[PDB]
């Protein structure tokens, strides 16, 4: 995250860290068995930290589950990005607390100008490498179907939504991926892509949540 | 050690890429071996 704020200790309890030795991307807790996550954040092996705030200390309220399964989806096509999302399921149930809890599924799409919370542990700098200890935080608008096809011509597909600022300075970033994009308490958004980070007229492109709420509900049921 | 383009950590070890090297993607918000 670029140009954010420190969120403070488990304030995102929904926000997790996929892991395979270190952090390499988010996710989202949606509930006690299941992660959202982006589709090119897939590789074997994969270890979910739930509770966690500086993710190089132990500060006591962690949760260290192995993924039991790790299912892209199957229509992800790596070449425009379409249908960038990801479903991890746990080994074993997340104990949910205050600090360790699950983000509802939208009922319905966000709209433009809706301000939205974006998480991460990823880069907070747009030129150089910063990786934070703490988990950073970042409010931003949802940006108008036009604007993000201006930014991206020929590029969005209907699977996906611009997020940001069109001046740069404060973006999502590279260790970024996978993390929530959460508007009035749903999650409506995955980090996915941009042209670097915090450019100019290059806001962050996010997965489009609300699109995928059935392929998500039938892959739980059925696993 | 992960081919070049493979999905890396960004403050791993740099030898977690065969490249010695774990860079941002350009596009992607991941680092990827160099
Ligand atoms: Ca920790």
């Amino acid at each position: 995250i670029v140009g954010g704020y420190t969120c403070g200790a488990n304030t995102v309890p929904y926000q997790v860290s996929l892991n395979s030795g270190y952090h390499f991307c988010g996710g989202s807790l949606i509930n006690s068995q299941w992660v959202v996550s982006a589709a090119h954040c897939y590789k074997s092996g994969i270890q979910v930290r739930l509770g966690e705030d500086n993710i190089n200390v132990v500060e006591g309220n962690e949760q260290f589950i192995s993924a039991s399964k790790s299912i892209v989806h199957p229509s992800y096509n790596s070449n425009t990005l379409n249908n960038d999302i990801m479903l991890i399921k746990l080994k074993s149930a997340a104990s949910l607390n205050s600090r360790v809890a699950s983000i509802s599924l939208p009922t319905s799409c966000a709209s433009a100008g809706t301000q939205c919370l974006i998480s991460g542990w990823g880069n907070t700098k747009s030129s150089g490498t910063s990786y934070p200890d703490v988990l950073k935080c970042l409010k931003a608008p949802i940006l108008s179907d036009s604007s993000c096809k201006s930014a991206y011509p020929g590029q969005i597909t209907s699977n996906m939504f611009c997020a940001g600022y069109l001046e740069g300075g404060k973006d999502s970033c590279q260790g970024d991926s996978g993390g929530p994009v959460v508007c009035s308490g749903k999650l409506q958004g995955i980090v996915s892509w941009g042209s670097g980070c915090a450019q100019k007229n290059k806001p962050g492109v996010y997965t489009k949540v609300c699109n995928y709420v059935s392929w998500i509900k039938q892959t739980i049921a059925s696993n | 050690c992960s081919p070049s383009g493979a999905i890396c950590s960004g403050a791993g070890p740099p030898e977690q890429c065969c490249s010695g090297a774990c860079v941002p993607h350009p596009i992607l918000r991941i680092f990827v071996c160099q």
